[PDB]
Order: C-alpha cells, then structure tokens, then sequence
C-alpha cells in the first residue's frame, strides 16, 4: 500500500547480496490430524516432476515432511497446514542491498531497485531494513526475510512447546500466585573514642 | 643535504607504509569494527 | 546435536499417528497470466507504465465471479513521479474522457478517446467506480491537442511457471475480464491421466 | 661528522552474521 | 619565539628552536571519518561528511635544563580532566588549543639526552586536538619522575646484583605516551571528545653505549641477571644516581629486540645499538 | 554429498542458469587424462555478491542421497527379512532405482520392529546396524546399494 | 620511440623517454597461483603449477602536452569491453598485447605537473597483460576530464567560499585506477581473464605549493571551510580555471593525513607538502 | 639541483568449520 518514491538508483546501491533460497524446500507433507486418526497429503507436482527431469529419477522426485496436529478435525485446517508448511518453506529471492537514506522507510513498504551489474531493475517489497550509523548504510532486505540457526531452533523450540501443552485442559480450573519483593536496608556504622570505623560489615 | 634528501623522502613512505589500518572482509562485507577511535602520527624520535 | 533433538522431536510428533489411517490428497498448481501493457499518446510511447495492485484485485475478484470492472474513462495528469504497483490515482489529474472498446485479436484490449491538453506527464485506466487499472508516464511532458490517447491490454501465458500453462482460452476468459464481455469464468476442474507435456493450445 | 650525522579490531556482530549463512549449512544439507 | 604547553597552575616552555632548516611543526588535517564507498555504478564514489575532523600537532624543539624535561614528562603523563592547553607562537593557529597527547600512541612525547652535550635536550611532541569543553573523565593521576642529587654511573640491579652501565658514548632516549586514553568522533563538532582514563601509560627509558673494559664481566653480568633469569612479578631497578638530575625506576626489558651486543670489524670491544627498559608497577 | 561453484558473472547473465533443481555436473581431469564425471546433483541455492568490485555467483548443489534423507517407510516390514525390506523400502518409499544384484546382505535377519514412518535413510542404518555393519547408497547411474564394508 | 596505448578509434602516443640512465620499462613475470605445500615430510615441497600466469608492465615515459595526459587519463579510467591495446616498441615484446590497468591498484596511471617543467608531464602506467580473447562485461562508462581555456589560479570552494592555492612553487601529480575491475585466474592458458566493471574509480589530485603571502587569511580559510565544517554528501569544488587546461571537479579530502601545514626554523612562510582531493560523485 | 631532484578476504565456510569443534563444546560439558 506504501511506496518509497526517492528508489535506489544504480548509482545509490554500493553493496549487494542477491541469493534465492532454497535449501529447506520440500515438495510432499503429510498431516496426520483427528487424534491422529485420519490423514491428508499436500502434494507439489511441479517440483517432484522438474527434480525428477532434471536428475534423470525413475519416478517423481519426493522430499517428505510428516506433521501430526491432533486436535485439529476439519479436513482443510490439515490442508491449509500442510500448505503453510510447504509455502513458508518454498524457493524464493531474498537478501539485501546497501544504501544510504530512507529513513521514511519500513518493512512492507514498495521501492524501485535498479543493479546494472547485477540486471535487476525491479519494484521489490521491503522485507526490512537496518540503518547503521558510523558507516552510513542503510540495508535493505527484499522480497523475503529469513533465517539462519535461528530459524531451526525457532522451527524445533514451536515443535517442543506444540507437543509439551498437548494434553493440557484450556478449560482447567485456575489458580495465581503473586510474586512481591521488598527490602530493609541496615546502615552500620561504629564510632569508637570518636573515631568512625574506615570499613564496616 | 646529500643523506637529507635520500632521508626526508624514505621517512615519508615510512609513515605511508607503516600507518596503514587493517580492512578485513567476510563474503564481500566488512568485519572490521567502525570504532570511532582516532590515531595520529607518532613522535619522530 | 541439532539432528539429535530433530530426530527426537519428530519421533514425538508421530507417536500415536494411526499409519493405516484413510489418506487423502490436495494437489498444489500453478498457472499465471501476464497482462501486458502498451500507452500510445498522440505517436509517442508512455516511456514506463504499471498494471496497478487495484487492477490485479478488480480482475482476481472477477475471476472469483464478483462481476467485472467496466472501463470507463481515459485519465490524464500532471505528474510523472511515483509511478508504482500501489498506485490508487494519477500523481495530479487534469482531464479523463469516455473511453472507446475494441477488441482487435482473440487476447488484446484496445482503449481509445480523442483529447485536448498541455502539458500531459501521466495516463491512467480508470473504471467507472473510479477503480485505476492502469498508470503510464513519460519523460518529457506530452502537449495533446485533438489527439488520440490509446491504451492496449495484451493477455499472455507466464512462461516462467512449470509444467502448468493459461491456455488460449484462459487467456481470452483474462481478455473477457478486463473488456467486461461475457468471460468464461472457472466453474469446474477436470482431472486426467494424459502426461503429454503443456501447451496454450 | 656532517656524514656521521647521516647514519585489528574485530566486530562479533558482523563475523556472526555473515558466518550465518554457513553455520546453518550442514544441518541443511542433513535435512532439519 | 616559544611555545607553552600547559595543565591549570603546571606550564613548560618549549622553545622551538632547531638547527639550520629542520621542521618545527607540523600540523596535519584530516577527515578519518568520511565514508567514501568502496564500490556502486557511479564512475566516481558517493561520500558522506558526518563528524569532527582531525588536527594534529608535531612539536620538535629543545629544553636547556632536565628539571624542565621532567616537567614536561611528567605533564604528558599525567591523567586529569583538567585541559592541557598549547599555545602555538604562529599566526596561523589560535592563541590557545586543547590538546591530548597522540591519541593511539605510545610515543606521544621523546626526550632525547644525546652523548657530548651539556644543558641540551632534544623534544619530539605529537599532540590532537581535541573539543575544550568535551574533555572527560573522573580518575585523577598526577605522574612523577624520581628525581636526586647524585653523580654515580646508571646502575641495573637485578637478582641481587648490580651492573654499572659504561659512560663511553652514553645516550638517553625516553619516550612518555597514554596509548589508553580515548579520543573520539562526535557528530558536529569541529574537534572530538577527550576521554581521560586512570589507566596503565607508556613510559620507556633506552640506553645505547659502548662497553670498553671488563668486556666479558660487565655484559654477562647485565645478561646473566637480566636475560636469562626469569623474573617474576618485579622487574629490574634501574637508578640513574643523580644522572639528568633522575633517582630509581622499577622496569623491565619487554618484547623480541629490547638488548643487543654489536661486534664489529677491526674494533676490539662491543657496542650496545639498544638496551630498552620499560618502566613497570611500583607507584603504590 | 554437496558442491560448492564460483564463478564471475556479468548483468546477473550467468545466475539465470541455476534455477532451484537444474542439474549440475562437475568433471575433473590431471593432465592429459579423460574426464570423470567426479560429481552429479542439483542446485539448491544460488547467490551472488559485490565482492570487492567483483561479481561473484555462488553455487551451491546437493546429490541423491537426499532423497534417502527426506522419505519415510510407508509399508510395515515386521516378519520381512533384511534383503525383503531393502526391496519392499527402496522400491516405493524412495525414487531410486532398484536392482537385486547390488543388495548383499551379510546376516540375513528377520524384522522384528515395524520400521513403519522411520526416515528411510535411517532405516537403513539400522538393518546396517543389525547385519554386518554394511555400506549402502546411491552408486553409479542411479541405482541403490547395500553390501559388505571394506 | 613512443609506446601506444589505444582502444578501438582512441589512440594515444607515450614517449618512451627519461633523463640519463632511468628505468624506461619494467616487465615482472609471475605465478600467483602456483601452490608450493607449506608443509610434508619431504626435504622439498611438492608443488602444482595449473593456471594463467601473471605479466605486468611499468611504463615510464614524458608527454609534451596538457591535451595529450588528459586523453591518456581518461582512456585509463574508462569502463569499456573494447579491448585496451598496448604497443611496445622492444624487440622482446609482441607487436601487440591486451591490457588492464593495475590489477587492484588506486594508482594504475600516475601523471605529474612539476614546477618549471613548462609542456613536459611525467608519466607512469602500470598495466597488467589479460587474455584478448577474454575481455568481459556489459557497462561501458566513457570517463571525461572537465577542460577550459583560462589562465586562473586553482580555486578551492566550499561554504560559498574560495580560496585560491599559492603559485609559488605549485605542483600537480593526478593518479588514476581501475581497482574494482577484476582479473581472474583461467585453467588452461597463459593470460588471465578481465573482468570490466561499470563501477566506481579512483581518481585524485595532489597539490604541493609554499604559501608565502596572507598566509593566516588563506591555510585559515582552507581549514575552515574544509576541514573543520562538516561537508555532508556534497563537498569541495576544485576547479582548475584553466591551468593544464583543466576544468571544475567535485572533490573532497579523505583520511588520516590529506593535509599538512609545514613549519621549518628560519623560515618566514608555510610549506604544504600535499594537499590531496579525491574526485567524488558528479556524472549524470 | 641536482641534490633538490635527489629529495584480508577471509572464507566464512572455513571460518564456520573450523570453530564447529568448539561451538559445539559447552553443550558436551552439559551432556547434550
Ligand atoms: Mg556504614
Ligand atoms: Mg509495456
């Protein structure tokens, strides 16, 4: 709904970083779903075919993830999990140019980008953005920010608190326990002879 | 004059050579850190 | 370490998945089609043009059969900057007139209307809800002066997607869409066992 | 005698950043 | 005429003065802070001008008694967040600058005692110019050189015993420095922030002479006790006696080349180029 | 199994190559001998940089042996022998091509355990695990193998 | 005589010639990419030579017109596929060898405008041979150095204010370079391949003069206006009024060390060393 | 007169593999 308008010019980037990123991707999930007792396969045709194609396989070229969603029993919620799964984790451009305003700026926001030496010249989205000063850089990423460690962890510390609440009453009944701290400061001090102590405990 | 002037235009290039500051990149992008710390020319002993 | 935990989360996620449960199957396609557009004023070529994210929506929303945009006026401007996806409106209208259809090949739309004014740096497709679908502009300003302003929609297959096509038909549906003239809008899926390879035809 | 008188600071957060890409590969290259 | 360096009611005059045309001082300027980029599609580079600059001040004179050299060392040495003031004696600069000693730098100021001169002593100042009311800090260090009355030889004492180091061709170069203070970029003033720090200076005393007798017996001796024990947590003690009006410093030979013995041919005895003590803890 | 390419570009005119999936090959030759096909596999990622002026392309490829990392058993293979499940697993739960003359098994066991949603690959470390501590894969054109160490 | 440095239609002559017995061409032949084991357990390291060579070429020579440097910077400078030609006029050269300016050098050309030296330009190339078959990219950038016929003094301007540098004892040297172009190993044959890119350049100005005259009212004026204010993303405009025949630039200062103001005893005037201007941003 | 005239690129892969044996240390001193 936004867009930047001042751009970067080929001759206001002066670093760039350009990848398409596709390491994660898969082209099968399976979702187990109704306390497990019914299942539903979200099948990407395109890329089991081009992979298959591509290396010369005797059949589609499948990469699977299995998924289990217990409490969820409405056929398309497993779909549109399955879906998630393998868009949040599909090929795209990524990566970051280096500039030097657009303060104005902000993640979702739209901006012409134009790198001779790289042929892009393009309206990309904004994925965001870091202003470093010293240097003078404003970084934008574009198109799709994502992750490196941080991304697996984050993927196996949402699988581990998923399954950790699994059994748990939303329902229960509640208690609370409130957490309150003060303190009583005691000031020493000795006088002796009228002398004050140089150290006191 | 004679040993100043094969002097004067060595203890330059001295400075040049010697002053130079480190410049370490990782994959394109600078990882030497943007401390805004000055240092100027030593006393010339 | 991180494949120790992985292969351990995982096999928790499964447990108690029923592996003879009913399966089921979602298959996931592709297809896409370019709406090239050309702007002709008075025998010069607009020197860049957008089809807008208002004129993505109008013809995504016909095709879900929420009825068609009608094109109904040429509308020209002052201001050449900010030309981009997200424009709603030209930069500063100063005219619009009632456009005329033609449709001159089974994928283009031809609209045309005759105008008088100095000093053009932007053209627009507005729809008579005041929904833009088009915004062009040129480098130097454009004086018309009983001139005609043409804009030209031409539908095209994405050759970038894989193994799915918009056939010709699907195309002239896209055509029919932006023209308001009875498009053949989705209302079945056929599914088949031919692997022979896509074609618009 | 007038010839006698002729005789790197390293930033953590820039090297963990841009070693992200690669700390990351071989759990990539193992699946998850 | 003369140029005055000064810290609130302390002040040294440093005449300025060389022989034939040597340089005095030189002042250099500079824009370390200028991002100039290294790349883009730009035939030329884009900048971007966004901090103080530098001013730097090279002094080269001489001084005509050690009371006033000490002073001055002592001066540079010092830590305090009163500002030290140069006054330059050239109508290109202004009547008063505030200053620190070199910002990064070991060698801030040299003070050289050359052999076969008397009441002579040869300065070497590097100095930045610094922002007058950006001078901060809250420790406070005032340095001092020992000083005493005596004549006796320059002696190294080390394990127990003490070596005299050989008057013949005796040379004292001294280097005094704060390489851990910070002087720092600020965003629109002309000079940056002075950062004064209670923290560990740079203090060398280096010594060259030629050993004429007892050649084997004065240079083992030095070697023995010096170099090839190890010393622990102290260091040597090395006592001018009185000589350039100085007393006796705890240091240490520091680093790869702080000693070497030179023998030449045709020449029956052994030149010493360097012997280089760093002075250690023992202001307690 | 992965390779790493570098190459200079110009105009992103080579980076257009790479598409996610497109095969790459790597032969190798020493002086005048022929080529040998050393690496075959796909591209996962391309990237391309401003390094120091230059325009570097990044290329980054996987080999087969993912497609044993990133299947599961579908069949229960309780009461199978070893040499059973390989053709039972290989032949449907991974797209690899099967041949009986390079599966070897050297303790020919009887399942006990339903392999049942376990990775393939490992599975198949597994039944090495039991056996004889055996060598399995992806060899020479595409086929699977499982046999004896050393 | 003359080695020629041309690409396509552009052609320019440099006189071979220098004083005396100086060197005139220097050509270094190397192996970057041999790799010689830093370790095994053989007396001799193994090795393995399997990639282009290098060749360079230092050319000295002298140029006879203003004219003639500025056409010879600016076929250096610029960005073109069109193969940079050079002719060596020595029987241990081929009649023809394609170049690239200093593989990663600030200075690739170096031309200089001493004092007195009336219609004579010093000049020093550095070129590195390149494969002629592999000259690669997409950019061409057409470099061109601002010409005019005056006869003024160099002005400096920045504030809306302009000093004019001192003739008294006024030097040019100008230096230009290639260094974000890359020249890369190739498998198979002798010369590496060249990469060109449309890309920022190198291109300074140096001046030394002695200002004699006003003094604090023009090194005061210069310090202030440039190195003591903050110039933001513009900068200085450094124009020639027609000197060499030179025109107006865009310029600043940068680093440690752009500057000095030079003091020596007995003296009654300011030396400057240098004064250094890198070209910035300009082209449109 | 004539005395007058007489005047690091570093590999962010080999930087990650080669501290591998020591990011993964204090996880083994805590078991895993
Ligand atoms: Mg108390
Ligand atoms: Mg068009």
């Amino acid at each position: 709904t936004v867009h930047i308008d001042r751009g970067v010019d080929n001759t206001q980037w002066f670093r760039y970083d350009i990848p398409e990123l596709g390491k994660e991707a898969i082209n099968e999930v399976e979702v187990w779903f109704d306390d497990g007792e019914e299942s539903v396969i979200v099948d990407d045709g395109t890329d089991k075919l081009d992979l298959q194609d591509s290396l010369g396989l005797p059949s589609p070229g499948t990469q699977r993830k299995e998924l289990q969603r217990p409490l969820v029993t409405d056929i398309s919620d497993a779909e549109d999990i399955g879906r998630k799964y393998l868009a949040f984790r599909n090929s795209t451009l990524s990566g970051t140019v280096t500039t030097y305003g657009l303060y104005d700026a902000e993640p979702g926001d739209t901006i012409d980008i134009t790198i001779d030496p790289r042929g892009i010249d393009e309206e990309f989205v904004i994925a965001a953005i870091e202003y470093r000063w010293g240097v003078d850089e404003t970084i934008l990423t574009v198109v799709e920010k994502r992750g490196d460690v941080d991304d697996i962890l984050s993927e196996l510390s949402e699988s581990v608190q998923r399954i950790e609440m699994q059994g748990a009453n939303r329902d229960a009944p509640k208690n609370r326990i409130t957490t309150t701290n003060a303190a009583a400061i005691v000031s020493v001090d000795v006088d002796a002879g009228g002398t004050s102590a140089d150290a006191d405990r | 004059d004679g040993g100043g002037g094969g002097g004067n235009s060595s203890r330059q290039p001295f400075a040049g050579g010697f002053f130079g500051g480190g410049n370490a990149t990782i994959d394109g992008r600078q990882i030497s850190e943007s401390t805004g710390r000055y240092r100027s020319d030593p006393s010339r002993r | 370490i991180l494949s120790e935990l992985s292969e351990s989360v995982q096999r928790i996620e499964m447990q108690g998945a029923n592996r003879d449960a009913p399966k089921n199957r979602i298959t996931t396609t592709n297809a896409a089609a370019i709406v090239s557009v050309d702007v002709d004023a008075g025998g010069t070529s607009a020197d860049a043009d957008r089809f807008v994210n208002d004129g993505r929506n109008a013809v995504r929303d016909a095709w879900t059969g929420a009825g068609n945009p009608d094109i109904a006026n040429i509308v020209v401007g002052d201001d050449n900057s900010g030309l981009s996806r997200t424009n709603t409106t030209l930069g500063n209208q100063t005219d619009s007139v009632s456009v005329t259809e033609s449709l001159p090949s089974a994928k283009v739309v031809e609209y045309s209307a005759t105008l008088t004014q100095s000093g053009v740096e932007e053209i627009g497709l507005e729809t008579s809800t005041g929904t833009l679908l088009t915004r062009a502009t040129f480098e130097t300003p454009v004086d018309l002066s009983s001139d005609t302003v043409t804009v030209t929609l031409t539908v095209s297959n994405d050759d970038s997607v894989s193994r799915g096509v918009m056939t010709n038909d699907g195309q002239t549906a896209v055509r029919d869409v932006l023209a308001d003239n009875s498009p053949t809008l989705p209302t079945d899926y056929g599914y088949g066992d031919d692997s022979t390879a896509v074609a618009e035809t | 005698d007038g010839g006698g008188g002729g005789g790197a600071t390293i930033d953590g957060r820039q090297i963990s950043e841009s070693t992200g890409r690669y700390r990351s590969d071989p759990s990539r290259r193992r699946g998850i | 005429v003369d140029a005055t360096l000064s810290r609130g009611g302390t002040s040294v005059d440093i005449p300025l003065v060389e022989e034939g045309g040597e340089i005095l001082l030189s002042s250099t300027f500079g824009k370390p802070e200028v991002n100039v980029r290294k790349s883009g599609g730009s035939l030329n580079p884009r900048v971007i001008d966004s901090w103080s600059g530098l001013q730097t001040f090279q002094l080269v004179g001489k001084l005509y008694d050690y009371s006033t050299s000490h002073q001055l060392a002592d001066l540079v040495k010092t830590a305090s967040t009163t500002p030290l003031e140069l006054q330059i004696p050239q109508d290109a600069y202004p009547d008063t600058v505030t200053v620190a000693p070199a910002a990064g730098q070991a060698s801030a100021l040299t003070l050289e005692y050359p052999a076969g001169r008397k009441d002579l002593v040869d300065v070497s100042l590097s100095l930045t110019r610094v922002d007058p009311n950006s001078v901060r800090g809250v420790g406070d260090q005032q340095a001092t050189t020992p000083t005493t009355t005596g004549t006796g030889p320059v002696e190294v004492t080390a394990g127990g015993t003490t070596v005299q180091l050989p008057s013949s061709g005796l040379s004292v170069e001294r280097t005094v420095g704060r390489p851990n203070d910070a002087v720092r970029r600020v965003p629109r003033q002309a000079d940056p922030r002075y950062e004064v720090k209670a923290k560990v200076t740079n203090d060398v005393f280096t010594f060259s002479f030629e050993t004429l007798d007892n050649i084997p017996a004065t240079l083992n001796a030095l070697t023995d006790n010096v170099f090839r024990e190890q010393l622990g947590r102290d260091g040597v003690t090395l006592d001018f006696n009185g000589l350039l009006g100085l007393g006796s410093v705890k240091a240490i030979p520091v680093g790869s080349s702080p000693f070497r013995q030179v023998h030449q041919a045709g020449r029956g005895w052994v030149t010493v180029p360097t012997l280089e003590f760093r002075r250690i803890y023992s202001n307690e | 199994d992965y390779a790493v390419f570098k190459m200079d570009d110009r105009g992103g005119q080579a980076f257009e190559a790479y598409p996610r999936g497109t095969r790459v090959e790597a032969y190798v030759s020493e002086g005048t001998e022929p080529l040998d096909n050393r690496f075959t596999g796909y591209v996962v990622e391309r990237r391309e940089n401003e390094q120091q002026g230059a325009d570097v392309l990044e290329v980054e490829a996987y080999s087969f042996d993912q497609f044993l990392r990133r299947n599961t058993v579908t069949n229960d293979q309780t009461g199978n022998t070893i040499s059973q499940a390989l053709a039972d697993i290989i032949q449907t739960d991974t797209p690899v091509r099967f041949n009986a003359a390079n599966i070897t098994v050297g303790d020919d066991q009887e399942l006990t355990r339903s392999y049942q949603g376990d990775p393939v690959e490992n599975a198949l470390r597994d039944f090495a695990f039991k056996s004889t501590n055996e060598d399995f894969g992806v060899g020479d054109d595409l086929e699977f193998f499982f046999q004896p160490r050393e």
